[PDB]
């Protein structure tokens, strides 16, 4: 199995302490071994956290505050990355690495959540076709979804009245900078379609309520 | 106060060889520890490929990859260079370019990636690219925005006003529809009072196709 194995995810209170594990196999002895720790943002490159391999030999990364801090967890063989102070923002993916038979060997990340975040409801902004787009014989309506928490919507169309399943693609939900969630939903229609309704309707539903937003011809 | 200017995202067919290189900016490639490459298959972890070392010249490449991998600088340019030969679509990845720092440990020396490169998606793939149709989404704050239909590979960047505009800005992550390609819209909420005097341009960048689109988007 890897040398190195880290949980898939891990839940913790803000204001409290998250504490992220790398365990390393059986055969390979934690004490032996330098933890690197690398901290990474959606959209963004990963950033060098720490580095420790015992309380005489460890070095913080630039600009990385002292909420950081490593560790080692001998009797399960496992290297630690300790966050004190836990703020929303710390919500990111966790790699540790060691350098082992000359390789650098990367656990497999951690997604940190950072609990206590309050529900939120979608703001929803529904567009038409452009008079470009339908110019060209094609349409589409546009359905952007934005700050609702937690992170799943279910989206529905209707032309008038009537459920229309035919040509929608919906996003999965995605996490924003600011830790809520974001999807988009796009109908595509025929012109002649567009015009012969007296309008269309794009709903989204959040936590068994739902929101609808209306465009016509 | 070095920094990493890593070359773009792009698609090459299978069989063909991954070129990427990385600028050094703010002092010299030298007189350092040396530079390495990691990668990120989309929604995967971190994958180290290799690094190179200043003072020697020599390599440490993934035993996995070394049969495939040539990592090299040129100090006349200042630029740091990755080969892989012989793509297949398991090498699709968000490629960084990285500085190591080597570090006193007890026993041993090891060493960290300090600073890194933005990142470039390369995509393997037998499809060919296609660059986007963009289209204006017309508009107290109002929303007005973007369409960015049909195009591929991935990325799409998307800015407005040539960058000076950023605050209400919300690019959404791209739908990949049945067919293969990707659409994404960008929409940006403003002062509705500013609507009949203020000009509004989405700049629409598709590197994979050395496309840029700059769509007026007005009520």
């Amino acid at each position: 199995q890897p040398v190195l194995t880290q949980p898939t995810f891990l839940s913790a209170s803000p204001g409290a302490s998250a504490r992220l594990s790398c365990t390393l196999s059986s055969g390979i002895n934690v004490g032996s071994y330098s933890i690197f720790w690398y901290q990474q943002k959606p959209g963004s490159p990963p950033r060098y956290l720490l580095y420790y391999y015992s309380d005489s030999s460890k070095y913080q990364g630039s600009g990385v505050p002292s909420r950081f801090s490593g560790s080692k967890d001998a009797s399960a063989n496992a290297g630690l990355l300790l966050i004190s102070g836990l703020q929303s923002e710390d919500e990111a993916d966790y790699y540790c690495a060691i350098w082992h038979n000359f390789a650098c060997v990367f656990g497999g990340g951690t997604r940190l959540t950072v609990l206590g975040q309050p529900k939120a409801a979608p703001s929803v902004t529904l567009f038409p076709p452009s008079s470009e787009e339908l110019q060209a014989n094609k349409a589409t309506l546009v359905c952007l979804i934005s700050d609702f928490y937690p992170g799943a919507v279910t989206v529905a169309w209707k032309a008038d009245s009537s459920p229309v399943k035919a040509g929608v693609e919906t996003t999965t939900p995605s996490k924003q900078s600011n830790n809520k969630y974001a999807a988009s939903s796009y109908l595509s229609l025929t012109p002649e379609q567009w015009k012969s309704h007296r309008s269309y309707s794009c709903q989204v539903t959040h936590e068994g309520s739902t929101v609808e937003k209306t465009v016509a011809p | 106060q070095l920094q990493l200017q890593e070359s773009g995202p792009g698609l090459l067919k299978p069989s063909e060889t991954l070129s990427l290189t990385c600028a050094v900016s703010g002092g010299s490639i030298s007189g350092g520890y040396g530079w390495g490459w990691i990668r990120q298959p989309p929604g995967k972890g971190l994958e180290w490929i290799g690094s190179i070392y200043s003072s020697s010249g020599s390599t440490d490449y993934n035993p996995s990859l070394k049969s495939r991998v040539t990592i090299s600088t040129d100090t006349s340019k200042n630029q740091l260079s990755l080969k892989l030969s012989s793509v297949t679509a398991a090498d699709t990845a968000v490629y960084y370019c990285a500085r190591v720092q080597n570090i006193v440990v007890v026993f041993t020396i090891k060493e960290f990636f300090e600073l890194w490169g933005q990142g470039a998606l390369v995509t393997v793939s037998s499809a060919s690219t296609k660059g986007p149709s963009v289209f204006p989404l017309a508009p107290g704050t109002a929303a007005l925005g973007c369409l960015v239909k049909d195009y591929f590979p991935e990325p799409v960047t998307v800015s407005w006003n040539s960058g000076a505009l950023t605050s209400g800005v919300h690019t959404f992550p791209a739908v990949l529809q049945s067919s293969g390609l990707y659409s994404l819209s960008s929409v940006v909420t403003v002062p509705s009072s500013s609507l009949g005097t203020q000009t509004y341009i989405c700049n629409v960048n598709h590197k994979p196709s050395n496309t840029k689109v700059d769509k007026r988007v007005e009520p």
